[PDB]
């Protein structure tokens, strides 16, 4: 295998000079022994000319020496995959950084790979049933679909990741893989803690390219955790969540690592190679025959501009999204979901049955219409509305309180157990307050409960 | 053979010593297999873009020519299978055994080699066919937001060519390949694979691939268009390659513009679909129909790339967000929406009947955002809108359609209820299909309408036997 | 070893030489003046000079040291102004110290903290109830020039008089003279004693600007790593920012937006992570941080600010709209956030802050009514009432930071309807003479939240406030 010289240093860029007709491969790890101790990873970027290679670093630069030996791993940067990752928390290099022991796996795959060939790909649209009411009733995932998490602080983004981690573990048996690109290491510590509290921590492989690390590391960190997602998906056939956290900083890190290597900058001031690394991460994100991997991706958007390059080249691949509203968590409406704001592509009589299309249509109409009166019932009063509203306005109350779902993660928050509706139920619990079946109820019967029968049953007890 | 050796390579360009005798724009082969494009032909080297992975090519991998100027496989052998750009197949049922090739870039049909547009290519859907009717030959923009229904009008039109004898070829060019494996399976459901043509370069396929993918695709529909047949060719998306070729061009450090784009970005597309034409009687008849797709961000029609491509169509297409997400599908703005060939591409029957249709829609949603004379018109317009709202994969034949549009315009629905109209129209053509078949039959035929007092007659008698809510 | 000077200018040197030089390492120049090894090139080492150049000249030799850059740290320093080099300006003497730390240090681990619980007041009312800073955490004070944002950090060093908490104020870019006047303000309201003033001005060279956080943060460590607290304020980065674009364009690294190198995110994150909260196997000791960013013109959308408002854990905006109508501080409520939250508060605090949120939120959403005066229903009458009190209540003078125990009970009384008597100019009035009777009269109210961090008797409470209303005189 091949060895080279350091022959410069510019910030976190590395050029090595290798011997004559044995260089290392694009996107290859490459080893440096630090004088003081410890190794330093760099990535092949670009062939210069005179056996010279330019590489973006892994970690710091400081303390590095023209002449050092760096030897060339022969494959891109490796990282464990199965059962071992689970419950462990690591880095870009697939390295545990939570100081629990040893990782025991069988094999490491490269995280650099092409996505998947055209005959293994699914060739029809399949609903991910959540076990949520609002979501798989009004936004539904679906099986190898990519999910835009909109939210401000403070509103359940957390709690919604970790009950999404647990139904899918509990009814479909898919494991999880946490991605925090451009990880704020306090918050890396207490989602640690979190998730180790709520109990998901053992369906899930955490890694972190933290923000106080170089912009190679933030820019590969994605295709570690996707690594670690296509294991169980290719050899175990599972239907696999990839949380990503946030993808803004994935393209933050590719446009910095663009301007290092001296790159001629695309319109935005962004890299030039903006859709085709977005593409390459995205592409992977995909149903096969033997399983999948859905991703729910957190999205900054630049100056609340929705066509800037970022977000426009990351909504081309989305098939849904999240929308968490702050009025409705303080309201007590959890999950905080806007659903009327989130929507989905696969809300269709195609995907879903004509009747779940119908039901779901109804209850955005319902609720789009007690919406626009607020500023009419507020000033004029209940008197103003007609016979058809008072009935719309009663009716979307009772939707809004039924939309609300007691967690299995937020027993602590809430008090009572946790409940997974399936989606029949969903459908069939507000087709029935669509018709008026449970009109003469009181409202506090519909919030907070799992299926109809549940809201039924808690009328009795007021 | 003849070969070379890399001596810089980066972002997948690369620069090659030796190949001495090399053409410009030939292929090239590297030592494992992938393929390569000499681009410029520099004095003591050659500039080599890697149409490929490029993960095992290095300074010191050895390169030889093909002697073949930059061409893709064409003809009978790529109909119902699914390729790249170099035509390399991916559905995984064996090679493509053929002889015949064509050029990637090959010269459009001169001032006489054409014919003015005539012939009908029906797409099966009544708000196009009536209002933008498409011909055989033209070019027509399909233009508008993400999500608003695009390439759903070229897959319905491509399963409308089914027993048409037209060639279809549909250019993926940087969508995601979930949705290209969705598209084929909806071919081969609805029979319409075995004369289609598909070409992907997926989002996770490098630029140099998204670039190529519609010359790919244009030469493949060439072949039957100079050989007398007509064909179809769908660029699904021409932003995906416009953005393709920035970064290439970026990349080789050439001086960008608006929008960060080169300076031959209108050339990109302007000689792509000046090759798409109606030929003359002399060289044949044939012709190649082109459906080029535009993604604006925002509705901005007047951004850079859709202009350019305004700039060379025959006219558009566009697509509206807030009438598409609101129950309007197809959501065709009838505003800005035009076809430069117009009446010259539909039959007597559909020209007559849909004469002003256009126009008068127009005039609707104005006097909407907004009297006895205007509330009629109003009225009318509403009846007229659940007429051209229609649902996907379910294309309608030019007999039906013209039987259609000619009850709501002479104001058959009138008395009939808003909501009842979508199933009117539906009940209304299987009374006309079981019963009155001679009439639907004589439009099939000659292409004129039937007798006028005959055909009020027939409607006139299936309304007694409807029931409204 | 030994290497000698190809080519000088701008402050930057390229060496010939030196085949075993560390990147970072600290070089000596046969004058006495000192630089760093930016650029480990081929042929060269370009290198940043630490102070004057003009007898800098090719042919100049240059050694190694074998050394990163260190600066001196602990009790010795506390009291004095220093430059980023650890050096004396204040023109009191050396600086005795066997305590020496680097400049470039790692932050700590995913492991080695603890969340952030404990509160580190400010002392402003606004701050402390709505958006409140907690031990280890990273604030950043973002705003437009003259919006009060050196203010709010000198009342908060201000404030930690007598809470064992060691002050690190770093200037940046800043005229000296009124570096003079912080310090001047400081030791007037007996402050110096426990503070550190780290100060590269807009005379020194770009790479003093560019260390000068980093000197500062290394001070702060020192505390936290034995177990003590700390506070350390950068004011400000974007002119630290600029400083390290000069250098990353002189030594021709590729530039980006706003003509910066591809590293100035990673440079500011690599600085503010060090602040943190350790863990009880750590010893529990902290670092608070609390950066300043200069916008122009509001652009908060703009690349460095882009850079810092993502890395740290909130921030408060101020605004130039609500400076010139006499909202001081000037803290625009509705988009400055906490990610903390209510962590960083004491329960008294939590509990009367609740209520606070909510009825500046409405007041200034129902703006729009307030020139429709009595035209209104008595449900947005009261709103409007209550409202443009809170206001008041939030307003504060310059160099005055209040006792969290006395901010409770402020905003206990603002919130709970016992200002809806008096008139909306005397509430700032009512506000002090109040607290004045509390602290005289009803000190036992008042020793419970500082005891127990808690409210006390709520009846008890609103029987004590009852009694100086009616000796109140409006006007
Ligand atoms: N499903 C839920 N049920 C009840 N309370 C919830 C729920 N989700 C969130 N909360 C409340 O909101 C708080 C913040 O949740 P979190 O997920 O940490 O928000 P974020 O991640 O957006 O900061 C929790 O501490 C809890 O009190
Ligand atoms: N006429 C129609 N009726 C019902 N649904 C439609 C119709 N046209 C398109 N759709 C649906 O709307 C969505 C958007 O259509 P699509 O052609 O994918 O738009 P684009 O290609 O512009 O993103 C798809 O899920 C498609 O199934
Ligand atoms: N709460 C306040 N009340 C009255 N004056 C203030 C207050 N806060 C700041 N000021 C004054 O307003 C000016 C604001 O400038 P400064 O505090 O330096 O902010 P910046 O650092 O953003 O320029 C100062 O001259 C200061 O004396
Ligand atoms: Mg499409
Ligand atoms: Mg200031």
């Amino acid at each position: 295998m091949n060895k080279g010289r350091i022959i410069q240093v510019m910030g976190p860029v590395v050029d090595i000079q290798f011997e004559s007709g044995q260089l290392p491969d694009i996107y290859n790890a490459i080893t440096i022994e630090r004088p003081q101790g410890g190794t330093l990873t760099v990535e092949a970027a670009v062939h210069l000319g005179d056996n010279v290679v330019r590489c973006v670093a892994m970690a710091s630069t400081d303390g590095l020496v023209r002449g050092l030996e760096a030897v060339d791993t022969g494959a891109p940067i490796s990282v464990p995959v199965g059962k071992a990752t689970l419950g462990r928390v690591f880095n870009v290099l697939g390295e545990p950084i939570d100081e629990q022991g040893e990782v025991n796996a069988e094999e490491r795959h490269p995280i650099h790979r092409p996505a998947p060939e055209f005959e293994e790909l699914s060739t029809a649209d399949e609903i991910l049933e959540t076990g949520i009411k609002v979501i798989d009733l009004l936004a539904p995932y679906a099986k190898g679909g990519k999910i835009g998490l909109f939210g401000g602080a403070g509103v359940g983004k957390t709690v919604l990741i970790q009950e999404l981690i647990n139904n899918v573990a509990q009814e479909h048996g898919g494991l999880s893989v946490f991605a925090g690109v451009g990880e704020r290491t306090r918050e890396g510590n207490d989602l640690y803690h979190e998730m180790k509290d709520s109990g998901v921590i053992s369906k899930t492989s955490m890694v972190f390219g933290q923000m106080n690390e170089p912009p190679g590391a933030r820019l590969r960190v994605a295709l570690t955790g996707l690594t670690m997602a296509e294991y169980f998906r290719d050899r175990e056939g599972q239907d696999v969540l990839l949380f990503i956290d946030n993808i803004f900083r994935f393209t933050q890190a590719g446009s910095e690592v663009s301007a290092l290597l001296g790159r001629m900058p695309s319109a935005v001031g962004y890299q030039p190679t903006l859709a085709t690394e977005m593409g390459q991460l995205q592409e992977r994100i995909t149903s096969t025959k033997k399983g999948s991997i859905t991703s729910i991706q957190a999205i900054y958007v630049p100056a609340d501009d929705y066509t800037d390059p970022a977000p426009a080249t990351t909504f081309a691949h989305l098939d849904a999204t999240t929308n968490l509203e702050r009025k409705l968590a303080e309201m007590g409406i959890y999950p905080a979901v806007d659903p009327l704001a989130s929507t989905s592509r696969i809300l269709s009589p195609a995907v879903v049955g004509e009747e779940h299309y119908r039901v779901a249509r109804g209850v955005q109409q319902v609720l789009q219409r007690y919406n626009d009166l607020q500023d009419i019932i507020a000033i004029l009063g209940m008197d103003e509305l007609s016979d058809e509203d008072k009935l719309i306005v009663a009716r979307a109350r009772k939707i809004q309180r039924f939309l609300s779902q007691p967690f299995h993660v937020a027993e602590q928050f809430t008090g009572m157990p946790g409940k997974y509706v399936p989606v029949k139920e969903t459908v069939r619990g507000f087709k029935e307050i669509l018709e008026g079946k449970h009109d003469n109820l009181p409202e506090e019967a519909f919030y907070m409960v799992g299926t109809i029968d549940e809201a039924v049953e808690k009328a009795k007890k007021l | 053979v003849e070969v070379g050796t890399v001596i810089q390579v980066g972002d997948g360009i690369a620069r090659v010593h030796g190949l001495e005798k090399v053409m410009a724009g030939e292929l090239l082969e590297f030592e494992n297999g992938v393929m390569g494009m000499a681009q410029n032909l520099e004095e003591d080297n050659v500039g080599v873009v890697i149409l490929g992975p490029y993960t095992e090519i290095r300074e010191g991998t050895q390169v030889k020519r093909t002697g073949r100027i930059m061409e893709v496989p064409v003809g009978e052998a790529l109909l119902g299978r699914v390729v790249n750009p170099l035509g390399q197949p991916l559905d995984g049922r064996g090679p493509i055994e053929t002889a015949e090739y064509r050029p990637i870039e090959s010269p459009a049909p001169g001032v006489m080699d054409r014919k003015s547009v005539h012939e009908p290519l029906q797409t099966g859907i009544k708000a196009i066919d009536s209002m933008i009717p498409i011909g055989r030959g033209q070019r027509e923009l399909i233009i508008g937001d993400r999500q608003t229904g695009k390439t759903t009008i070229a897959i319905d039109t491509i399963i409308n060519q089914k027993g048409q004898d037209v060639i279809c070829i549909y250019v993926a060019i940087g969508q995601k390949q979930s949705t290209v494996a969705g598209v084929v399976e909806t071919l081969r459901q609805h029979d319409a694979l075995d004369y289609t043509i598909v070409v992907t370069a997926s989002a996770s396929e490098p630029a140099p691939l998204l670039y190529l993918a519609p010359y790919a695709g244009c030469a493949m529909g060439e072949y039957f268009m100079y050989k007398g047949k007509h064909a179809l060719v769908v660029y699904d998306d021409l932003s995906k390659q416009a953005a393709a070729y920035r970064e290439l061009s970026l990349l080789l450090r050439r001086p960008p513009g608006r929008e960060a784009y080169p300076g031959d970005v209108f050339y990109l597309h302007s000689r792509l679909l000046e090759r798409a034409a109606k030929l003359s009687d002399e060289k044949g008849g044939g012709s190649l129909t082109a459906l080029p797709f535009i993604e604006t961000q925002a509705g901005d029609v007047s951004a850079y790339i859709p202009t350019n491509v305004i700039s060379i169509t025959d006219g558009q297409i566009f697509l509206e967000s807030d009438l598409f997400y609101s129950g309007v599908r197809p959501a065709v703005n009838v505003g800005i929406s035009v076809s430069r060939v117009g009446g010259a591409a539909q039959i007597k029957a559909m020209k007559k009947v849909a004469g002003t249709l256009r126009l008068d829609l127009a005039q609707y949603r104005e006097l909407q955002a907004f009297d006895k004379a205007t509330q009629a018109k109003l009225n009318r317009g509403e009846r007229t809108v659940e007429i051209l709202k229609q649902d996907e994969h379910k294309p309608m034949p030019v007999e039906e359609q013209v039987i259609s549009i000619y009850a709501v315009t002479n104001g058959f629905m009138d008395d009939i209820p808003v909501e009842d109209v979508r199933r009117f129209e539906e009940e209304l053509l299987s009374f006309m299909r079981a019963n009155k078949d001679s009439l639907l039959d004589h439009i099939r035929q000659t292409g004129e309408l039937p007798d006028t007092k005959e055909l009020d007659a027939a409607i006139e008698e299936f309304k007694k036997g409807f029931t409204p809510s």
